[PDB]
RNA sequence: CCGAUAACGAACGAGACUCUGGCAUGCUAACUAGUUACGCGACCCCCGAGCGGUCGGCGUCCCCCAACUUCUUAGAGGGACAAGUGGCGUUCAGCCACCCGAGAUUGAGCAAUAACAGGUCUGUGAUGCCCUUAGAUGUCCGGGGCUGCACGCGCGCUACACUGACUGGCUCAGCGUGUGCCUACCCUACGCCGGCAGGCGCGGGUAACCCGUUGAACCCCAUUCGUGAUGGGGAUCGGGGAUUGCAAUUAUUCCCCAUGAACGAGGAAUUCCCAGUAAGUGCGGGUCAUAAGCUUGCGUUGAUUAAGUCCCUGCCCUUUGUACACACCGCC
């Protein structure tokens, strides 16, 4: 019943956010469907072109 | 970063290249050379400033027309501007689409009835003039 | 810097004097200005014409 | 053909998850004979990452002021640790540490400082760089807490800290703190 | 800085500049610096090497009786410019990445207009006014004080231990000081005595010549200890011995044997910091007859995190509002 913990890679990185720059916010696209993309905030030193996990799916979609 | 080239080697540089723009050329190493008896540059991290700047500037002036002077772009373009002059002129077309509006007008000046003047339909509708305000 | 003794106090001179160049070096200094670029003013040197050789 | 102190070649140490091997720097090129090869490895963001491994825990074992330049018994302490821990597993104390690491980074964490919102405020995700940085020292505070008012060494802590680590039994302190970290990041979903 | 332009042409500041660090087997040189080579040696191997291995042992500017400058010293120069390549950008100013390269942001110094009732009259034979000027607030001498303790605060040092302490062995620096105008007081090798602090003789050095090849600490390698207020910590305190000085009591400092107190990582708060950096760790200089828990420098070992933001604390530019202008610690 529970969704499984995915990967998602990096392809752009869409500026740092977080009140303090502390978090960057990247366009991950799913390692398993190519096409489906969001957008999510991540902590760390981030480039584009990395692999990172999730345990959950959606979290969180704006534009800043 | 932080490669911002100043005024005391742009106006030098800029300089430097409209008096001497055939001695310089493309490479560094030979612009930092022929720096050393074209001008007095104190510093030797001045006038290799200078010559980079140069080169860069060099390699724009063979592409384009930077503000820096040089007398064969200069001669170049006082070529075109005063040539290309067509060996028909464009003023001389045998018909003219002439307005039947601006065509009583020629009557008036006993200048109408040429032969290259051919009186056209005017427009009809007088769909001239944008909406107005948005969309 | 002088000072002058006045029946009020005293008084502070500061008396500062940009020496102009010169490569004499008797009147002021000998090195330009570090940031001052002379560019010596070159001949016409055009030479036009066809070419010859000159036979010496 | 390296044999990093002397023993356990790296080529067969295999990286599980796709996330960290570009950020474990193990085989190949990061086959150094010792982890002591200072190389200005600070000189810019993500170079770090082309530091060996086994040279970042010998960095981050080295803490709280009574040690800080005194590196080269870290290097000791992780040449025990790696025999012990060999000693205790049969297999590569290499393979160990990897594993250990992969377990031990944490996957998500909470940030922002929005009034506090519910433990943090929200939860955020973290990159597979952060993921090693925390690993390590979460392994090395553990070990460092573990062995600090005690008679076992830092060698046999640093040993078990990463045993346990690997093999998941949440018995270690990193694995304790990252099942926390994990915890307060869903309730900070 | 590029550009737009009722502005044009300038001046200061920034930058440029000076010193320092990194590279030059390229040049100039070196008995107050060395390296090689050779000759004497000393020790090991000797089966058998022998152009064998070690020597901070002696010599070859003790002038005819070797060369060279890599190491060291320091001068002249060179070298790095966003210069080359790719991308971004108006394709401008520039930005990112990469190659080659020692080096693609080494640290400092200097530093504008205007100002503060900021600090210094206890730096000055800098100084206006005022006070005192012989029972002196001048100056000198003796003694005491500047240290004094129910308490609060700031800079630090040592620690709370086993990533440790003790004992022994081994092993590596760089800054820089050194015999005094007055002015008396230097750095110290070596030998002897003592357990130590020290003492007693002999030198050397006004200095790349002597200390000194600065045998530094940490670190490294072996020993003992065993999670305890314990061989952690060394506060407090008794007794004894030296050194400086005219004088050591309110202990100047140093040495030895005893005492082993709090302290088991520290609340609210809060400091500093981005690469040879923080930190650990010693060594110089200043003060110094006697002296560093201070400061100014130097070396040694040597990282974690980050290449961002305006959230807090502030700063700069523009617009904006103002009843403020002693300028929000305002005004009312
Ligand atoms: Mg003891």
């Amino acid at each position: 019943r529970v969704q499984p913990i995915k990967l998602a890679r990096v392809t752009k990185v869409l500026g740092r956010t977080g009140s303090q720059g502390q978090c960057t916010q990247v366009r991950v696209e799913f390692m398993d469907d190519t096409s489906r993309s969001i957008i999510r905030n991540v902590k760390g030193p981030v480039r584009e072109g990395d692999v990172l996990t999730l345990l959950e799916s959606e979290r969180e979609a704006r534009r800043l | 970063m932080g490669r911002v080239r100043t005024k005391t080697v742009k106006k030098a540089a800029r300089v430097i290249i409209e008096k001497y723009y055939t001695r310089l050329g493309n490479d560094f190493h030979t612009n930092k050379r022929v720096c050393e008896e074209i001008a007095i540059i104190p510093s030797k991290k001045l006038r290799n400033k200078i010559a980079g700047y140069v080169t860069h500037l060099m390699k724009r002036i063979q592409r384009g027309p930077v503000r820096g002077i040089s007398i064969k772009l200069q001669e170049e373009e006082r070529e075109r501007r005063d040539n290309y002059v067509p060996e028909v002129s464009a003023l001389d077309q045998e018909i003219i689409e002439v307005d039947p509006d601006t065509k009583e007008m020629l009557k008036l000046l006993d200048f109408g009835s040429l032969s290259n003047l051919q009186v056209t339909q005017p427009t009809v509708g007088m769909n001239f003039k944008t909406p107005r305000g948005p969309v | 810097v002088r000072h002058v003794l006045l029946r009020q106090g005293v008084l502070g001179i500061k008396v500062k004097i940009m020496l102009p160049w010169d490569p004499t070096g008797k009147i002021g200094p000998k090195k330009p200005l570090p940031d001052h670029v002379s560019i010596v003013e070159p001949k016409d040197e055009i030479l036009p014409t066809t070419p010859i050789s000159e036979q010496k | 053909d390296i044999k990093l102190f002397g023993k356990w070649s790296t080529d067969d140490v295999q990286i599980n998850d796709i996330s960290l091997q570009d950020y474990i720097a193990v085989k190949e090129k990061y086959a150094k004979y010792l982890p002591h090869s200072a190389g200005r490895y600070a000189a810019k963001r993500f170079r770090k990452a082309q530091c060996p491994i086994v040279e970042r825990l010998t960095n981050s074992m080295m803490m709280h002021g009574r040690n800080n330049g005194k590196k080269l018994m870290t290097v000791r302490i992780v040449k025990h640790a790696f025999e012990i821990i060999h000693l205790l597993t049969g297999e590569n104390p290499l393979q160990v540490l990897v594993n250990a690491i992969i377990n031990s980074g944490p996957r998500e964490d909470s940030t922002r400082i929005g009034r506090a919102g519910t433990v943090r405020r929200q939860a955020v995700d973290v990159s597979p760089l952060r993921r090693v940085n925390q690993a390590i020292w979460l392994l090395c505070t553990g070990a460092r807490e573990a062995a600090f008012r005690n008679i076992k060494t830092i060698a046999e802590c640093l040993a078990d800290e990463l045993i346990n680590a690997a093999k998941g039994s949440s018995n270690s302190y990193a694995i304790k703190k990252k099942d926390e970290l994990e915890r307060v990041a869903k309730s900070n979903r």
